[PDB]
RNA sequence: AGAACUGGCGAUGCGGGAUGAACCGAACGUAGAGUUAAGGUGCCGGAAUACACGCUCAUCAGACACCACAAAAGGUGUUAGUUCAUCUAAGCCGGACGGUGGCCAUGGAAGUCGGAAUCCGCUAAGGAGUGUGUAACAACUCACCGGCCGAAUGAACUA
RNA sequence: GCAGUCAAGCGUUCAUAGCGACAUUGCUUUUUGAUUCUUCGAUGUCGGCUCUUCCUAUCAUACCGAAGCAGAAUUCGGUAA
């Protein structure tokens, strides 16, 4: 079916999202013939990336109201044409592998997923800077 | 097969005001005024706020239903060219005989006259329609600017001058000399 | 062919010492009286069982009356027909008050649309259609729709008299 | 001479058009039928030439 | 001016709680109520109160007036009655100029040959106060 | 031009078909009143510019048996219908592409002269520069592109 | 005699610029036949001369659209008698 092929798009990516803790979206749109896609292979022990139709992507997320509701916040990014990176770690380092494949004028991400928030990425702990000195600096300013 | 009702909308921007009565449409901007006959075409018109009238045809069948988009449109057309302006551009194009292009005037009138079509010694003369106004570019070579607050006015204009160089017994696959409208777009709002 | 009633027809095969009781068979026919209608009884059978009237006898003839004679029902109206060219089976749909109402529509509208006479087609089937939006052709659905208004416009009313001494409106 | 861009200005008007076969009509490249009637409105169309 | 004027045709809609007046035939004269639209050409009537009985009837043999009241559409005889007599339309009817030009043409036409001599004498009676009064201001 | 059965014309007016041997109606003493036939009822002209649902717009419409002709074939005119497919899991705006100039031939020959197949594949785009300009730099600009989108939609057909 | 529909082929390549087989639908009544209705107590043959008028299936001339239209020349086609 077509309405199956429309739920098949559904049925794994729920699956992804039970198959992963993170997850990369990562922006596809444009882009297009061969070059990128071949270095996936090499990156999909990390990752998969789907590129498809965005009216069935959209109804996809609709059908993930059900739980995990924090895909939901994925949501105001799913315009135009993303892709995902399934992933676990690093999102900020492993990221920049998958990012450098060569660019275009960066090849091409605009967006972040990063399981309810949307770094550049390229801040997320690295020194427990934000935990320690910066968990107490109005403790600081105010003992 | 009769649709019992079917209607389109028009949106008034700010600063216009659009007032009709027995279809005789008249709008006015910024830019002037423009009126226009609809007697011709059994549509009502229906003001819904000062932002917003609707057109409809009642029972209508389709080629009446097909009058109501083109009505729509002439009265979008009249609410542009009252803001926004319109501008249609030409270029003359010769491969020899470089055709020589004035504005030149009897009884206070106003002709586009055009000299050396195709090395011809006769000239070619093109009123200039009243509401329309005619300048040269000064950055781009051979260019010829028609423009005004009637698309149709403009456009007539702008096909009146090309349509008076023809190119008379000549293959004219080989022989492209003309004034052809190369552009066409608004007066504000960027080029 | 004119004013129609629907009736309905029951008839079966003379009895023989071999088989009295032969099996009884029904249609419904809409004719404008009752002679037509047992001649539209016959045509049919002859076309569906080997009886031909001279062989056969009709047992009972009763006008059907609409239940609901002033709810407005959607019907859709299935029919084989022929053209000049050939022989077609259509499906349209009719809004009205009464099968009868409905029917008699269908002969004007085959007539109009297909120039079809009545001798040339066959009422298939006729039915209330139950659920709204089993409504399936526009031209229907169209009167369907929530608080549905209209205006009717540019009246034009008949004279009594040859000349007027106003020139007349069209206002509604 | 004639810029390339203008030649091929000239060419929307003198030759990106399609004719008619029954009745010659020049006739947008990309039409379907001839808006004649006296061809029957004919789909019978053809690409206008192109030069050498 | 500085406001967008639009003045929009203003006509009888056929509408449920429309209501008609009758041209032809046996209710001719009387009032009766749409009730549900059939087509661009039918619909479905009753008139109880005025004894028109509910019935689908086409929109040429009847006109429409500029009265309607609310009335939930398909209702059944009962119910447009009820519903008729709330609204009060016949008083809003008989108030109207439509409504009294049809009484007044009705009375005159039901006058006596002696009747008809009496507004003869009446009528030249008015006529006489009034030719003086216009003459003089 | 020549036969079959019947009915006609010829031998026959009358009413209708404008007209007209043969069609339709109906056959004939002199008349009155009524009623019809076939055919008609905007006006010529006796009789509804009657009622009802549609369909049709022709810069060559059409308009009534015999009868005073039109066909193949076409139409994105407009009407109604059919079948197949999409769609609550009409239809619109952009995605249609790599290994492998793969394997026979031969500038190229790819899906893309030609022969025989077309197997697998994967899910993301800057031409050493299009021009101005310099023998050549600099600057601006654009290419597998679309936001798509909102109880219908696409295609092929019938008359 | 004149005009179409299909499109295999021609046309270096390319069905339809111009053409067009096998078939197939027509139109015309200046060809020639077929018929024998009128005229055999009469309707004066062929051609030319002279003169008027009409048709259009257009040779020239006006304005156009096509092309295997570079220019010149032509050819196809429209509105046109
Ligand atoms: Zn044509």
């Amino acid at each position: 079916g077509i309405r199956e092929k429309k739920a098949e798009y559904f049925a794994k990516l729920r699956e992804y999202l039970e198959e992963y803790k993170s997850l990369f979206v990562v922006g596809v749109d444009n882009v297009s013939s061969q070059q990128m896609h071949e270095v996936r292979k090499e990156l999909r022990g990390r990752a998969v990336v789907l590129m498809g139709k965005n009216t069935m992507v959209r109804r996809a997320i609709r059908g993930f109201l059900s739980d995990l509701p924090d895909f939901e916040k994925l949501l105001p990014f799913v315009k135009g044409n993303v892709g995902f990176v399934f992933t676990n770690e690093p999102l900020t380092e492993i990221k920049n592998v998958i990012v450098s494949n060569r660019v275009a004028a960066g090849l091409t991400v605009v967006q972040v997923y990063d399981n309810g928030q949307v770094f550049p990425s390229s801040i997320l702990d690295i020194t427990d800077e934000e935990l320690v000195s910066h968990f107490v600096s109005a403790v600081s300013t105010i003992a | 097969m009769k649709y019992i009702q079917t209607e389109q909308q028009i949106e008034v921007p700010e600063g216009v005001t659009v007032s009709i009565k027995s279809r005789i449409v008249k709008v006015v901007g910024p830019r002037g005024t423009l009126t226009k006959n609809l007697k011709h075409i059994d549509v009502t018109f229906t003001k819904v706020n000062n932002q917003l009238i609707k057109v409809a045809v009642h029972n209508g069948g389709r080629k009446h239903v097909a009058a109501l988009r083109t009505v729509k449109s002439l009265v979008d057309n009249m609410i542009t060219g009252v803001t926004k302006g319109y501008k249609y551009k030409m270029r003359y194009v010769y491969a020899h005989f470089p055709i020589n292009v004035n504005i030149v005037e009897k009884d206070g009138a106003k002709f586009i006259e055009v000299r050396n079509f195709l090395g011809d010694k006769k000239i070619r003369n093109v009123p200039v329609r009243d509401g329309v106004t005619i300048e040269f570019s000064t950055n781009v070579k051979d260019e010829i600017v028609l423009s005004g607050n009637s698309v149709e006015d403009v456009s007539q204009n702008a096909a009146d001058l090309q349509q008076i160089c023809r190119v008379r017994n000549k293959d004219i696959r080989k022989f492209l000399d003309g004034i052809y409208v190369s552009h066409k777009g608004f007066i504000t709002e960027d080029l | 062919m004119a004013h129609f009633k629907e009736y309905q027809v029951i008839g079966r095969r003379l009895p023989t010492e071999s088989v009295p009781e032969p099996k009884l068979f029904r249609m419904r026919i809409f004719a404008s009286n009752e002679v037509i209608a047992k001649s539209r009884y016959w045509y049919f059978l002859q076309k569906l069982h080997k009886v031909k009237k001279a062989s056969g006898e009709i047992v009972s003839i009763n006008q059907i009356n609409e239940a609901h004679p002033t709810k407005v029902k959607n019907f859709g109206v299935w029919v084989r027909y022929d053209s000049r060219s050939g022989t077609h089976n259509m499906y349209k749909e009719i809004r009205d008050v009464s099968r009868v109402a409905a029917v008699e529509t269908l002969y004007q509208d085959m007539a109009a649309r297909h120039r079809a006479r009545f001798r040339s087609i066959h009422i298939l089937k006729v039915a209330e259609i139950e659920k709204t939006a089993d409504v399936k052709r526009q031209y229907v659905k169209q009167f369907l729709t929530k608080d549905l208004k209209f205006p009717l416009p540019h009246r034009v009313q008949k004279s009594t008299k040859t000349f007027s001494y106003k020139r007349p409106s069209t206002f509604y | 001479i004639i810029e390339p861009s203008l030649k091929a200005l000239a060419s929307k008007y003198n030759c990106d058009k399609s004719v008619c076969r029954k009745c010659y009509a020049r006739l947008p490249p990309r039409a379907t039928n001839c808006r004649k009637r006296k061809c029957g409105h004919t789909n019978q169309l053809r690409p206008k030439k192109k030069l050498k | 001016s500085t406001d967008s004027i639009v003045k929009a045709s203003n006509w009888r809609l056929v509408e449920v709680g429309r209501v008609v007046l009758i041209k032809k035939g046996q209710s001719a004269g009387k009032l009766a109520a749409i009730v549900e639209i059939i087509d661009q050409k039918k619909v479905l009537i009753d008139g109880p109160k005025a004894g028109v009985p509910r019935q689908a009837i086409n929109l040429g043999q009847v006109v429409l007036t500029p009265l309607t009241f609310a009335l939930p559409r398909g209702a059944r005889t009962a119910t447009v009655s009820k519903k008729w007599a709330a609204a009060a339309v016949c008083e809003k009817w008989a108030a109207s100029s439509w409504a009294k030009k049809i009484a007044q043409r009705e009375r005159r036409a039901a006058l006596t040959d002696f009747e008809r001599f009496q507004v003869m004498v009446l009528r030249k009676q008015k006529r006489y106060t009034v030719k003086k009064a216009l003459a003089k201001a």
